[PDB]
């Protein structure tokens, strides 16, 4: 019955001015790929930055149980393109978002499935 | 320069071929740092220039390529290396990384503990090391050939490195083995690679390209690496991150090699030939399996 929390606690940690998780791996690109969300090589375009994924999953880098029944990791083995507006905070950022299931691209940051 | 934008500087043969007598390294650009793109570690740095050098050479690539990664944490408790190794490495290689220290890695696999512990029942294409103790940096007491994590890579090359397979081993100054050195030999190439970012740090990759599973040439590992810091004292190497802006061409090139399964007698000159040329890999297609040994203790009473 009882379970941490850890999402929510990352949150309200954040929203009660708290630094954001630092030390996540950020590699080095042409920035020149799709811009997708999460892929299996680095895809920042322009406006991204790309990151090892293991390194921004919040589950990964605070030691506890995946929130997936399998406990499989989204991220890890992966690289996770960033906003580079928001890359000072990349694990709130996968964490407070949401990736298209049709486009790859995150919603709000690159998905235009809803549009016209 | 025509160096400075390059990922780092090879040890040139003619120093290689010297014998020269160890003394201590002094480094011109010592304190001097490379200017790193913005938010960019120096461990993804350093890797991503070993792997740009690692680019110009014939390393065989197989399909169901098996690459192992020593020393991998950080004191962050992440693997930068291992995220640069598997950026690099066609998608689908195995790779499996380690470290006494906990962290998290993107590697397909992750074993915790000093590496004389871990064991693979595969054999591998590829190993990497950044093992090293910074307690060897110490210039009061003599710089004598170090055991420990060496003598581990030492055997675990003779016994689980792919024939036609290459290795790269961090070594310093300090942090050096004499065998290994010995090793480069069984090699049909090798050489010691400084990386431009870091090259104000006696570190440098010793590189092994394509196993032969026998000595090729004798090598005095003493006089070598005696050689090896005459050639940093007297080349002073120009700090730069320029290759890091080009990315280009970063991948490693999947070249399909040939996997075969050989028995010694059938170790011909013309395989060995094309082991040299990073044709072929010799070992089985069999499934990856690691382990790592655990001692078990009860401090009750
Ligand atoms: N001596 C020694 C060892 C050092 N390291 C690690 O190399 C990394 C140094 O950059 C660091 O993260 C460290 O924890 C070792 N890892 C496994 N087995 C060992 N015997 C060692
Ligand atoms: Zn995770
Ligand atoms: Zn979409």
């Amino acid at each position: 019955a009882f379970a941490v929390d850890a999402a929510k606690a990352y949150k309200d940690y954040l929203a009660s001015g708290g630094q954001p998780i630092t030390n996540c791996v950020k590699m080095l690109c042409t920035h020149t790929g799709t811009g997708q969300a999460i892929t299996v090589t680095p895809e920042a375009n322009m406006d991204q930055e790309s990151f090892g994924g293991a390194s921004c999953c919040l589950y990964c880098r605070c030691h506890i149980d995946h929130p997936n029944p399998k406990g499989f990791c989204d991220l890890k083995g992966k690289y996770v393109q960033i906003p580079t507006t928001c890359a000072n905070d990349p694990v709130g950022f996968t964490l407070k978002n949401t990736v298209c299931t049709v486009c790859g691209m995150w919603k709000g940051y690159g998905c235009s499935c809803d549009q016209l | 320069s025509s160096q400075a934008w390059q990922p780092g500087v090879a040890m040139p043969n003619l120093y290689k071929m010297q014998r020269m007598l160890l003394e201590k390294c002094d480094l011109q650009n010592y304190g001097d740092s490379a200017t790193l793109p913005k938010g960019i570690m120096m461990n993804v740095a350093k890797y991503t220039q070993l792997c740009q050098y690692l680019n110009t050479l014939t390393l065989a690539v197989p399909y169901n390529m098996r690459v192992i990664h020593f020393g991998a944490g950080s004191d962050k408790g992440v693997a930068p290396g291992t995220a640069v190794l598997r950026q690099w490495l066609p998608t689908g290689t195995l790779l499996v990384d380690s470290d006494l220290n906990d962290f998290v890695s993107d590697a397909d696999s992750t074993l915790i503990g000093d590496c004389a512990t871990v064991h693979t029942a595969n054999k591998w294409d590829l190993i990497i090391s950044d093992m090293y103790d910074p307690k060897t940096k110490n210039v009061t007491k003599e710089n004598d050939s170090k055991e420990g994590f060496f003598t581990y890579i030492c055997g675990f090359i003779q016994q689980k490195l792919a024939l036609g397979g290459s290795v790269a081993i961090k070594i310093t100054e300090h942090s050096w083995n004499a065998d290994l050195y010995k090793l480069m030999g069984h090699f049909a190439w090798w050489t010691a690679f400084v990386t431009n970012v870091n090259a104000s740090s006696s570190e440098a990759f010793l590189i092994g390209c394509n196993y032969l599973g026998k000595p090729r040439e004798q090598i005095d590992g003493y006089v070598m690496h005696a050689n090896y810091i005459f050639w940093r004292n007297t080349n002073p190497i120009q700090l730069s991150s320029y290759s890091l802006f080009d990315m280009s061409k970063f991948p490693l090139k999947l070249r399909g090699t040939a996997v075969m399964s050989l028995k010694e007698g059938q170790i011909n000159d013309m395989i060995l030939s094309l082991l040299s040329k990073g044709r072929l890999i010799i070992r089985e297609n069999n499934r990856v399996v690691i382990s790592s040994d655990v001692l078990v203790n009860n401090e009750n009473l």
